[PDB]
């Protein structure tokens, strides 16, 4: 949410985007596609695996500890000893709660983050050849087949060979 | 005419709620649980090495009551006590029980070595009614009942030296006769006393002629106690009746051993964490199962779930 | 010509300073207090259970103490103690006086019940000058004071068991005579002995004869045990002497129940927590006021303010 | 701080927006004035409230524990008495501190967020008719009355209404 | 990470900038140079300092405690006493490993913002006269000499000076 | 033509890895280690007031052996016991030996006020062959050893008053005699008694006839107790034989001080935080050098090392 993408200025998810967590669709003259990005994708399931790698599979050993049940009332000393084993789990309970709170909150922005970073990345990309529609969707200004869609996707767009027939669609009246 | 290249990102049918700084519920495409809330039921025999007390408590076994006497030098990583085990020896107390209880399970072992104490002018081995081995009048099998010889009995003073590596640990005590028809009978005399001392320590004890509310037939009492004894030092028992003697010492070692109340079946199968309610596996950081554990564990928290998100939030189509 | 838009936020006047990770002093437009600092001075007689002990201590309220005859079989949820408090009555300690106040505190009742202990081979009901009772030589109200009957005084061996399904708690006592003055006088011999046992537990005292420093102008002291009988369990009183006896038993409970010591005024008001100092309210997490505390209250820290921002940083015109 | 905008691109606060805690300040042929905006306002304010609501009202009940202050001195059991105690109020103590440090850093950067973007939705909203002038402002390259700066604000501005005049005058000599 | 400068669309850092953690690389007439940008250097050196303030040099007093070793077997109040201290060792040991994950990552991401609004800073300035290249750099369409490139460095360039000069490149055939 | 302005930031040839929320390995330019894991092996004398005690425990220096001599009244903000040390005076031994080190630790001084009792009575000052002060038999510096006058020993009775505004700590014992040969030697009788008593509080102790193993050659023993007496309470001494009696009293007071057992050697240098290890610099706010410190120290946690980054990440070139 940080970012503004997701559950910004992109209005939703694609639930038939099954390939990617990320990616594109095009409206062009050979009709209407998707394709997913595989490096935005593998960025965020990275970041979201090393959260797991320090949380899961990672426990403590712990062998003779202290009494924590009893069947006789005896005072000072099980007092002590209840106080002490209800002071740690307060402790532990404490930090699950924060733990989750906030690792939930930083994954929540930093998947937000990567697919603000494409965004960014193929605006870049496109110099004066199209337009920012403000839904996460440009307005490309020059006719562009499968093979050039694919060229951005790719990288490979070469911004140059468009430029001229972007410029005099853009700046029409 | 153009073309138009729309940047997206992926959503799910069947999001999950999250909990999150600023939001008590957002939903997200995929989570996780951090919290382990459940058990199969059963305390696995791997990797620990566990030792069922069945009938007997830790401390029936190292005082050596006749059903215990399978438990004879014993090792364990974890001793399970059931909560239908019980005594069927002579009547005892033991003051400061938990913590006797507690230095015996982490050690680990009932590893006993039999010595040979010099007892004359005494009857060693004496028996009793409530205390059957065998089908046959007996006594605690680490303990040596000692009473008179001729109407008569002097005073002892015997002495035994710890010239090994390891702490000895010794376990005593003193019988508390039910009325007079047994302290004219096994002692010869009106009065008793012990004192197990050490170059170190000293315990001295009394004994208490009076009558107790039975326990499976029987009014008198012995009180149990202990002594350890480090590489260097000695053991002397000075004594004028009344003295329930050691026959050896037990090995004191130092290592991951304890004990656990639980009665959950053993089963045969591999778990690093053990919970009273069975092995619980350690895939999760915390756990909401038992505050009790022993082993590889997942910490103890109040909580019953916990969602770690695993995906981004998910804004449906 | 045409138009120019300006995007902005809003600034105040008066900002506050709060702490961040990066930079201890950083101005926001508003915060909110963290830790609560202040009380009213008053302990809330709402919405918990309170029993004022005034003069009284927890302990003279349970053995009776004449100024504390109010007490009898009240409940609390928090007990107070009052610095100004002083016992009236015998003088006596406690061994572990620190658990037996803990336990009776955490039980949180004083309900007793009266039993018929089978006394016959002594006089009942001894009274002195120090423990008044309606301007009367009196004792302690659950406590029975025995003496011989007629230059004599037998064996004792009363028995009393717990049929109830809740533990009872027994509180008992030795005399240890100043002189020879009061050894031959209410017990009609040299020597005295107490034996209070059960079928798990055993506790033996020795009076003591000698002089104590004066205490409100008597030099004998008693001295306080306690006992916990179980159900199917049972009481013993083997005695040869100087028997502080029970009238009778207490019910312990478990529950909420606590005990504080304070001179803070009760007031007519409702407050979830409690301090020392009196009531303070629990809006926020934190507190500074006291680390002694009862009920739904805000955690103890060191620190003194804690502000949490609930606005931008202010950056003024 | 860490998106740059409060106190950063943004010179600095309005006084006088009360309010609102974002909004647009605009000048045109009709005048100089001000509205707030609520969507951002109220953004904001909702992730505040969502971190006042875990912290206020929640707290735990305690009952008997052990004792914390002594008239007699004792030794070993007390020092274990009082280093429990000592030990609980440090990690308390620890937490409150790292908890107001963390939200009031996060506080900061979500408040600067949401001015970001706002200015970030406006932007594209007008499309090539205005330039970012880089203090917040767009200078609009065409006649923009209280209507038009109305329908900014609402989202309801037609950039191609304007799309000729603003060009011609963008791309003048 | 999180603005996707660092390590993101500047492809690598700069061994032979000694002088500043950001700054400038152009290319024009006169030659090709160097220049550290004080400013966003000395933002994230006072970011790291205040965290730095609150870690060093800020320890805790304490005195008589309870002791740690012991020669002798015990039990029950031993046991207590070891398991008092090895909860509360694992307490602090989480706290510190967490700290400096959080801390890190933190780090991390604000040195990545410092980046991102320099270049952002500077694109704002260059209006219409330059163009993203997505690497970190704009293709400036003027003649821009040293005292030029200084003046977009020290803030004082004056983007209407070059604009016809500019839009007459940006926008040929 | 025109030109290219890039935007760019530095990087290092020598990078370091450090930790982070979602990557166990990045690396960036700088860092700064947060864990102290090293001391010089030295415990500075500065600025904290250290008590070598060299071959003497804080208790030995307490009763007064004769090589603690040089200890008497000094002060300490931590006193250092060495493993070398060792007794060379009556063999004791002190029942809860760790509170009254504790107790006396935390007060910090052997302050020691000599007061006047009425021993009439009995010979006073006795001393033996295992205590030699000054090539001569002698004994504790701080106790008074009491025999008989005469083939006589009557019923001690002596009273001491605290009218001083600080808790008063009494030092006192009992003999245990070996045999018989020094129970008629020295008290002139068959049985002894102690009962060290105040308005609150009252300690009896019964000797104990029976032999030790020898310990330097001695096999009687001394047990040692204690007895705290407050602002306008008073000390009694009741005894009927085998009396260890006090000199006088040890003033208690509280502040910062205590004890640490290290073999390090004492340095000439200036340090707040000391461990066993010796002293180690405390700019850091974690150390894995030891569990247990005194002073201004960093906070023992597991970790060797915790890199805390001070850099952007390192992007080589
Ligand atoms: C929602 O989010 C979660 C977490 O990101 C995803 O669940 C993980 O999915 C992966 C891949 O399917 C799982 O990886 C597998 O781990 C197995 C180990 O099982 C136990 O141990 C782990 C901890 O290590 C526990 O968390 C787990 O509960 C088990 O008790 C391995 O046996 C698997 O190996 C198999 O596949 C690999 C293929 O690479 C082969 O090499 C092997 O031969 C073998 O056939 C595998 O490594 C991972 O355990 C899951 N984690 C959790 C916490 O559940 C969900 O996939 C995701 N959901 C969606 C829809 O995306
Ligand atoms: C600076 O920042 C703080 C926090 O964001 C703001 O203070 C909050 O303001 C709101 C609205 O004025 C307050 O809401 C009110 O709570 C009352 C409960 O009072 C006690 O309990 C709360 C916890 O629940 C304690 O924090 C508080 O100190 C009190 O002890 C209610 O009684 C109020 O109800 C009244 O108004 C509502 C209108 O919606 C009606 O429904 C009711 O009938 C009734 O008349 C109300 O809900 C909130 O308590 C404040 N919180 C704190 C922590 O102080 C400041 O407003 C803000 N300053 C500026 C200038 O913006
Ligand atoms: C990698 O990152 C670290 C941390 O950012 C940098 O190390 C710091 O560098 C500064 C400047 O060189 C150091 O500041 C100096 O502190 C000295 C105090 O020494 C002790 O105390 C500190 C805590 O206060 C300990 O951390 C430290 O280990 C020492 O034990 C002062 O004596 C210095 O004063 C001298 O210089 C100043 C100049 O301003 C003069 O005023 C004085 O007269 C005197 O000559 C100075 O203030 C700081 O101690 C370092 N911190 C740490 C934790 O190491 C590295 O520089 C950085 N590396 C690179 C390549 O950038
Ligand atoms: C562990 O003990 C059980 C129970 O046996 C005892 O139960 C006590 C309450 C008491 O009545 C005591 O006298 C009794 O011996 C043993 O199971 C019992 O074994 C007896 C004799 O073999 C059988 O007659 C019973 O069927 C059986 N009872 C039950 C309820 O199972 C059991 O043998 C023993 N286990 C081990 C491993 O020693
Ligand atoms: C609680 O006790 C107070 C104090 O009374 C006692 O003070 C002791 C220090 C000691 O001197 C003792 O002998 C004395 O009785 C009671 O207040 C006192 O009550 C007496 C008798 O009614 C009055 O003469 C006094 O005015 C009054 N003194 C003070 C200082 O207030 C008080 O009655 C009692 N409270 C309850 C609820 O029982
Ligand atoms: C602290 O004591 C040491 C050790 O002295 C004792 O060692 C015991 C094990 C035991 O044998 C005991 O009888 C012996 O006295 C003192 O050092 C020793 O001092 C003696 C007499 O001056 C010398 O003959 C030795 O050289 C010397 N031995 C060693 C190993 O150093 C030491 O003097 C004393 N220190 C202080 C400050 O009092
Ligand atoms: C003290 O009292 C108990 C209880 O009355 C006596 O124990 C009982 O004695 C009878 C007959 O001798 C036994 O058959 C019972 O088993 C016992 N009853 C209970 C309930 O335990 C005890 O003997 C008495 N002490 C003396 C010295 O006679
Ligand atoms: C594991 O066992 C514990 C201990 O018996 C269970 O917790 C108890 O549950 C009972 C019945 O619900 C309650 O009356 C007790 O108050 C609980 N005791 C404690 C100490 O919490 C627990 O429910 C079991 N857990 C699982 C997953 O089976
Ligand atoms: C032991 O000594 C105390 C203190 O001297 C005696 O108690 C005093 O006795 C007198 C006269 O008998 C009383 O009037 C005082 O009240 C007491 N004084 C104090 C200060 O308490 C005690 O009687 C002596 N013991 C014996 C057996 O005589
Ligand atoms: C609440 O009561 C406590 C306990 O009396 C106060 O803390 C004590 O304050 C006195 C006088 O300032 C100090 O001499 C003590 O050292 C303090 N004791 C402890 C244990 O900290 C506290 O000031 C009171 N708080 C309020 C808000 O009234
Ligand atoms: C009890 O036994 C011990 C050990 O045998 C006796 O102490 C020994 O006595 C001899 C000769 O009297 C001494 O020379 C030795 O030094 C002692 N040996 C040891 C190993 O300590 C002790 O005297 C006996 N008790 C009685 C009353 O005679
Ligand atoms: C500081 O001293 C401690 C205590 O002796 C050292 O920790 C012990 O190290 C030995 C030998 O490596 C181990 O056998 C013990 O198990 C350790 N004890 C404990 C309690 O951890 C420690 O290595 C020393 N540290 C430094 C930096 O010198
Ligand atoms: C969603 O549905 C699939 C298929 O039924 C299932 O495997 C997956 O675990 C579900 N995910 C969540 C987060 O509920
Ligand atoms: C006592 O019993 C043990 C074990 O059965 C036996 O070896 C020993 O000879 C007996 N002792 C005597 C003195 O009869
Ligand atoms: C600022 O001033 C107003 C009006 O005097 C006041 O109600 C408000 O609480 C103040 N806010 C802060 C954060 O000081
Ligand atoms: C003892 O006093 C109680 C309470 O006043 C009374 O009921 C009882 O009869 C007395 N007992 C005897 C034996 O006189
Ligand atoms: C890198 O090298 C310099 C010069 O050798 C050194 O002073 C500096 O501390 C090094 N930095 C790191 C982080 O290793
Ligand atoms: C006991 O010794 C001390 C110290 O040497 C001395 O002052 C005192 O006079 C002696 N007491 C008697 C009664 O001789």
């Amino acid at each position: 949410g940080i970012f503004g993408a997701i559950a910004g200025f992109i209005e939703n998810g694609w639930e038939g985007m099954v390939d990617g967590w990320y990616g594109f669709r095009h409206q062009n003259s050979e009709g209407i596609g998707q394709a997913a990005d595989l490096k935005s994708t593998q960025a965020a399931i990275d970041q979201i695996n090393g959260k797991l790698n320090r949380l899961i599979g990672k426990t403590n050993e712990k062998f003779h500890q202290i009494e924590k049940e009893f069947s006789e009332v005896e005072g000072r000393i099980q007092d002590l000893e209840k106080y002490v084993e209800d002071t740690k789990i307060d402790l532990w309970s404490y930090n699950a709660e924060l733990l989750v709170a906030l690792e939930n909150q930083h994954t929540i922005d930093l998947t937000d983050s990567e697919m603000n970073k494409l965004f960014e990345k193929t605006k870049k990309q496109l110099r004066e050849n199209a337009e920012d529609m403000g839904n996460g969707c440009f307005k490309i200004y020059h006719k562009c087949d499968n093979a050039c869609i694919g060229s951005i996707r790719n990288g490979t767009y070469d911004h140059d060979v468009y430029r001229d027939e972007a410029l005099n669609n853009r700046f029409q009246i | 005419p153009g073309a138009t290249l729309c940047l997206g990102h992926h959503a799910v049918p069947n999001g999950t709620i999250v909990k999150t700084i600023t939001n008590d519920q957002i939903e997200v495409t995929n989570a996780t649980e951090l919290v382990q809330s459940s058990s199969t039921g059963e305390i696995c025999d791997s990797p620990h090495q566990i030792l069922d007390g069945e009938n007997c408590t830790l401390i029936d076994a190292l005082l050596g009551d006749p059903q215990c006497d399978g438990f004879q030098n014993k090792k364990w990583d974890l001793f399970v006590e059931r909560s239908k085990a019980y005594s069927n020896c002579y009547p005892y107390d033991v003051p400061d029980y938990a913590s006797l209880r507690s230095l015996v399970a982490s050690s680990g072992t009932l590893e006993f070595n039999n010595e040979s104490f010099n007892w004359t002018g005494v009857t060693q081995n004496g028996t009793s009614s409530a205390c059957i081995r065998r089908s046959n009048n007996s006594f605690f099998s680490r303990l040596n009942w000692l009473t008179h010889l001729k109407f008569k009995y002097p005073a002892l003073n015997v002495t035994m030296p710890n010239n090994e590596k390891f702490d000895k640990l010794y376990i005593w005590g003193v019988h508390h006769p039910v009325t007079d028809n047994d302290q004219i009978f096994p002692y010869a005399q009106a009065s008793g006393r012990i004192t197990v001392s050490t170059k170190r320590s000293q315990q001295t004890v009394i004994p208490n002629i009076g009558s107790r509310p039975r326990v499976r037939n029987i009014p008198s009492r012995i009180s149990i106690y202990w002594t350890i004894v480090k590489p260097g030092d000695i053991l002397l028992i000075n004594s004028t009746g009344n003295l329930i003697a050691p026959r050896g010492y037990f090995k004191i070692r130092s290592g991951k051993s304890s004990i656990m109340r639980s009665d959950a079946p053993i089963g045969k199968c591999n778990s690093e964490c053990i919970t009273p309610n069975g092995s619980i596996p350690n895939d999760k950081p915390f756990q909401n199962v038992n505050r009790i554990t022993y082993g590889a564990c997942p910490r103890y928290v109040k909580q019953n779930t916990l969602k770690l998100a695993t995906g981004m939030r998910n804004v449906p189509e």
